[PDB]
RNA sequence: CAGUACGAGAGGAACCGCGGGUUCAGACAUUUGGUUCGUGCGCUUGGCUGAGGAGCCACUGGCGCGAAGCCACCAUCUGC
RNA sequence: UAGCAGCCAGCUUAGAACUGUCGCGGACCAGGGGAAUCCGACUGUU
RNA sequence: UACCGAUUGAGCGGCUCAGUGAGGUCCUCGGAUCGCGAG
RNA sequence: CCGGAGCGAAAGCGUUUGCCAAGAACGUUUUCAUUAAUCAAGAACGAAAGUCGGAGGUUCGAAGACGAUCAGAUACCGUCG
RNA sequence: UACUUUGAAAAAAUUAGAGUGUUCAAGGCAGGGCCCCCCAUUGAAUACCCCAGCUAGGAAUAAUGGAAUAGGACCCC
RNA sequence: UACCUGGUUGAUCCUGCCAGUAAUAUAUGCUUGUCUCAAAGAUUAAGCCAUGCAAGUCUAAGUGCACACGAGUGAAACUGCGAAUGGCUCAUUAAAUCAGUUAUGGUUCCUUUGAUCACUUGGAUAACUGUGGCAAUUCCAGAGCUAAUACAUGCGCGCCGAGACGCGUGCAUUUAUCAGUGGUGACUCUAGAUAACCUCGGGCCGAUCGCGCGCCGGCGGCGACGGUUCAUUCGAAUGUCUGCCCUAUCAACUUUCGAUGGUAGGUCCGUCGCCUACCAUGGUGACCACGGGUGACGGGGAAUCAGGGUUCGAUUCCGGAGAGGGAGCCUGAGAAACGGCUACCACAUCCAAGGAAGGCAGCAGGCGCGCAAAUUACCCAUUUCCGACACGGAGAGGUAGUGACGAAAAAUAACAAUGAAUUGGAAUGAGUGCAUCCCAAACCCAUGGGCGAGGACCCAUUGGAGGGCAAGUCUGGUGCCAGCAGCCGCGGUAAUUCCAGCUCCAAUAGCGUAUGCUAACGUUGCUGCAGUUAAAAAGCUCGUAGUU
């Protein structure tokens, strides 16, 4: 190519979207934003394919074009918007307040969470940079640059940031014990206490996360965010948190549930 | 580039011996015997039992207690006793080997409808099926390989418009009384 | 043009390799800068991403350093007089990096005499602070022979085909003694 | 003249008039071209006069251009 | 001690810039070449 | 059906020696023209 | 004498005697301690016939000549070579 | 360090394969149940992805190194 | 389904091939009633192209003094932003591309996200107006005006010395010096400081537009847009390791003129013989370098397979490459762009013969080439992209048309008495219109009701009937003729094999044939073949790589 691509395929659309075959061929790309390309979901999946407040495309364009979609409280008219994780989306037309978290499998979820808890959401630290004059700064995975922030905080630990301030209310040191959720790598969506970190220098760090039933997995450390202190949650963790029941345990639940339905 | 699938898998497959005379025998004697429109009916349920008893054979080289051997093979066996070719009383992997054509001949549609009572004989079963006379449950059916599993099996009748069960008389009926 | 790919060269083992795809822009190459030393004229060129360079073709003043003290002060270039490519570079005059030029030194000479209050080239709180200055105040032979002459003996350090400056320092101590015997070889 | 006479066609002339040419003959140098030891002008190789300048020698040193003469259906003019 | 200082001595080779009217083994000196046939092998001799 | 065969056999392609070299790009200076500068 | 005997990697090797170097097997409670097996492109040897330069040339004998034989016989046979 | 086992990581589509009566099927990824909604966390799994690279165990098999002209390993100090 | 059968002989047992058999590729012969899905000018020609079209683009918010208008509605133009995406083709390209892997602490990055940073100046110009030239062009020139978010101007520490000032407002930039805020396996990192530098072809601190009037000349509400330096994001370039087919009738190749390396520099966004200069004499190769061939784009994959394999991959997904052949450059964040430009070459168009203009391997369509491949159709409604934007545009795409490339479902009858174009009443389709549904309008399917079958004339073909190989000691014709036959053979006046009639067999809306390809084939044998006599162990021995 001679430039930068703007098209995108639908059937090299990443596969956690649920994008079916025979409803077009391109699929809408993410703009440009915090989140990656393939690690984030566009505004008008969310509102068509997950909540299906909208039939097509143009309806989309309508819903967020009359200023009602809102992400991190600030107002958004761009469909192909990149909603990545821990995002909050607010409709105030209905009342509802989103996050997107995985599923039990490596999916995004349709989360509805409170008023109160919409208004803060959870940044993972990727580096400390030393501006002018010695003033720190920290680069969330959302791009976002907070400046003086607490001496405590280092390269790999979360913290939890206001959406109308913008500054750290409290933060989780990224330490053995703590929960973590997966964000990424055959683990997408697993959730459970580090158990040990493996450092490799010059190569990934491979670390140990076991769940609450047992069912200890490892990943690398660039697919982990802390999302609670010790064993207690920060955030609202939906139904099937991380258990990852297997495709003999979930058949057992759903011929079960489907006998008391 | 087109938003198409291009997906399409055949059905059958020709023997190897094109004359043999002990294949031609027992062939034309399964087209008679459930009333069959051609050879392709017959290799084609020959290959639908070849396809489940690889697949069976594929799990009898795995080891028992596997995860893999346990989800797929009892996801094949409630499967086949869903559709009523296998029984519950003896359902293993081992005895998928054990099948035959005939046990699937006879989970059709124009079989069953003629084992019913519905229909005089099996080449009456076709004819009627095709002509938009017997449904399953509320369903009416133009097919006569529909696969009838055991849930379908008590609820195979004439439509309620067929002159067979309630409805209007056909085409022919009322054309006679008009001349007479 | 002029192209900086490596698709035209040989193979380690030594056989011809057949290109894979014409000159691409992103592989560009420009003709040299040739920096002479004259009047200040300093053309801009556009780069890739619309960042900007600055081709200096003539230049007559430079601000060079001084290592054993502190005094990087804008003085006038002469004359080049030694080069590590290539001689044909000293009769062109080009002024390019790693360079031995001969800079003015009355610059230098002025902070020299301000600051310990001592000849180079030819109250009581204030004296005091002098006298400190003077205790370590030693020139180097070598660098005395050049303020006689008004010329010192320095190295350009930055690149005027980039950058536009020819910047640099004066040479001291063992590196000046190693390009004084390579021009004194060239004179003999 | 003429596509006419002539001829079923296919084919196809001639006189008057007009414009050129072939061969030959007699001249001629405005023009083009050839020659140029007016040894005219420039340049140049080797050597020589101590050098510059100015020149010479190598049976016309060589090269570029070239006047005047002479010259070519290789230019032009005339031929009852 | 990865040898230096002083002094002396010629004659060749290679590269580069500039320059004259693209002229330069400038006079002089100084092989035209190729494909084949016949005869004698060649140098020499008459 | 291939092979040898005088005929410097003939034709059609690939990569190149040498010469000639259009046209851009930079570098030196060149100032129609316009109001010391832009050109 | 001379053999379903010996030796040699094969080709090949048979009178007596001497000289030179080499070899298998056997014998060993000697020595070294894996140094081995088979091996592209390479290399030695290699019947008879044939080629080149000398010596020699009894027999035999390609070619060739001749005498037979035959329908023919430049073949088989014979005499010279 | 080869082998072996585990983990990490990996474009989908395709293949295998779970669920689901497009009338059946090839296929699709949807759709099922009750009287303006609610339940089935409606579903939209999972496996495979050589070799090489990365990681953590095993130490059989096959290579490989260690002390011999010793200052070789531990002490002494 | 881990399969075999005919053919050397008087007969036999073998080696062996030829022939048969079954999928899969295109092409073709004959044939065809429903319904669904779907490939489709790749193979010869990266051959040539008439014509139309395929990229354009306004918000309450950069300019807007014509129309039509009670400010607004709307045009042209300028300033923006796109046109570097998409689409198409497979010519080139054998460690190149590409696929995993991995680095850039050897780099740049428009847009998107978050950090940071005078109560208003000056001169031009398009549209417009008007005089015009040329045979002609998205051709321009002369003159007269007028706008900007156009184009340019502008409001504590170190020195000094009686511990009172001056310079650095600051961040960028460039060089030099030195003390070790927060990181990294590992900065010559990021920050602190000093000395100055700071390009006139000078880096930046809003001379900008909106809807709104609320109050004490002044302070205020909410948005749009633009610039600097750092993050991000989409990336893009250049590297790391391993992996490609055939060929030795290619065994040495590279190195004047960069081949391998060193040093200094130039150049580039940056690393590098990328280039230059000076030195060193290296680098590759029997583990196949180098050269040649490819009807070679690589891969995800596809066909066929008991296990191993063999073959294919122009083709909708990813990456690369090229727009007739090469080369050069402009603009821009991004191009060595060709639905941009400038040259030469080939080809070709118009012409007052002075000149002008061109690139369908984009979507239709034409020609040519061939065994071989479709409509000069409809719409931006779905899928998405682009733009000053909820509104515009899009042959990208979607929907129809052509279509036996193929795949799925599935009619051509069913049911009863009588000894069959006999009889008898029933049963829905094909078709045909009419409503509804469908769909941007249409079309197709589906749901109803009205017509619609008795040779239910609403007729099923395509190859065979000696063997292999299911199926006539039939009848007529021909008489080694004509013809059949993949192979063995048949036809020599009583032909089961030819030409036909009848009959029968096989598959069936299909089927035959031709050429590739796979299994047959353990006739390429790694699994798994052979070398006494059927093709075969070098005459023998030594000998390195290699293997063990
Ligand atoms: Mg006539
Ligand atoms: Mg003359
Ligand atoms: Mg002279
Ligand atoms: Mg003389
Ligand atoms: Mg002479
Ligand atoms: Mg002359
Ligand atoms: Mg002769
Ligand atoms: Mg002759
Ligand atoms: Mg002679």
């Amino acid at each position: 190519a001679r430039g930068p691509k703007k098209h995108l395929k639908r059937v090299a659309a990443p596969k956690h979207w649920m994008l079916d075959k025979l409803t077009g061929v391109f699929a809408p790309r993410p703009s440009t934003g915090p989140h990656k390309l393939r690690e984030c979901l566009p505004l008008i999946i969310f509102l068509r394919n997950r909540l299906k407040y909208a039939l097509t495309g143009d309806e989309v364009k309508k819903i967020c074009m009359q200023r009602f979609i809102k992400i991190d409280g600030k107002v958004r008219t761009d469909i192909t918007y990149p909603t990545g994780f821990m995002d909050v989306v607010s409709i105030e037309k209905t009342g509802e307040n989103f996050r997107l978290i995985y599923d039990v499998k490596g999916r995004f979820t349709v989360h509805r969470i409170t008023n109160e808890e919409a208004k803060y959401k959870l940044c993972k630290v990727r580096k400390i940079l030393i501006g002018t004059k010695g003033i720190p700064h920290l680069v969330t995975h959302d791009a976002r640059t907070i400046r003086y922030p607490d001496p405590l905080i280092k390269v790999n630990d979360t913290i939890r940031i206001d959406l109308d301030t913008g500054k750290i209310t409290d933060f989780i040191k990224f330490e053995t014990g703590n929960m973590c959720m997966v964000t990424g790598g055959a683990n997408l969506g697993r959730i459970g206490v580090i158990t040990n970190r493996e450092k490799h220098p010059g190569s990934f760090d491979v670390v140990h996360v076991k769940d609450s039933i047992g069912n200890s997995f490892a990943t690398r450390l660039s697919n982990i965010f802390v999302i609670g202190k010790g064993n207690k949650p920060w955030v609202s963790l939906p139904r099937g948190k991380g258990v990852r029941l297997t495709i003999a345990e979930e058949r057992d639940k759903r011929l079960a549930a489907k006998q008391s339905s | 580039p087109v938003a198409k699938t291009w997906v399409c898998s055949k059905t059958y497959v020709t023997p190897r011996r094109p004359f043999e005379k002990s294949r031609l025998d027992q062939e034309l004697r399964l087209i008679g015997e459930y009333g069959l429109r051609n050879k392709r009916e017959v290799w084609r349920v020959k290959f639908t039992l070849a396809k489940i008893r690889k697949a069976a054979r594929e799990l009898l080289t795995l080891d028992e207690k596997d995860p893999k051997r346990l989800f797929e093979g009892n996801a094949l066996l409630r499967r086949l006793v869903r559709i009523g070719v296998l029984d519950e009383g003896k359902m293993k992997l081992d005895y998928i080997l054990g099948l035959k054509v005939e046990d699937f001949l006879e989970r059709r549609l124009q079989t069953q409808v003629f084992k019913l009572g519905l229909a005089k004989s099996i080449h009456h079963a076709r004819v009627l099926i095709r002509q938009r006379h017997i449904r399953v449950r509320k369903q009416v059916v133009n097919i006569p390989s529909f696969v009838v599993r055991l849930d379908s099996q008590k609820h195979i009748d004439f439509s309620l418009r067929s002159p067979y069960g309630g409805g209007r008389p056909g085409r022919v009926k009322r054309k006679n009384a008009k001349k007479a | 043009g002029i192209s900086r790919d490596n698709w035209h060269k040989r193979r380690r083992t030594g056989g011809k390799r057949k290109p894979v795809h014409k000159k691409r822009k992103y592989e560009l190459g420009r003709p040299a800068a040739n920096t002479k030393i004259g009047p200040r004229r300093i053309h801009t060129i556009r780069v890739r991403g619309g960042n900007k360079k600055y081709r200096a073709l003539r230049l007559d003043v430079g601000n060079f350093s001084w290592g054993s003290e502190c005094c990087t002060r804008k003085t006038r270039i002469i004359d080049v007089v030694y080069n590590a490519s290539n001689n044909e570079l000293v009769r062109t005059k080009t002024l390019v990096k790693n360079c031995v030029v001969l800079v003015d030194s009355t610059p230098y000479r002025q902070w020299y005499e301000s600051h310990y209050a001592l000849p180079l080239g030819r109250s009581k709180k204030v004296q005091k602070k002098f006298t400190l200055r003077r205790k370590t105040a030693k020139i180097s032979p070598l660098l005395e022979e050049q303020f006689l002459q008004g010329k010192l003996l320095a190295c350009i350090s930055s690149r005027p085909g980039q950058c536009g400056r020819a910047d640099g320092y004066v040479l001291e101590g063992k590196e000046l003694e190693f390009y004084l015997r390579k021009i004194k070889a060239k004179k003999g």
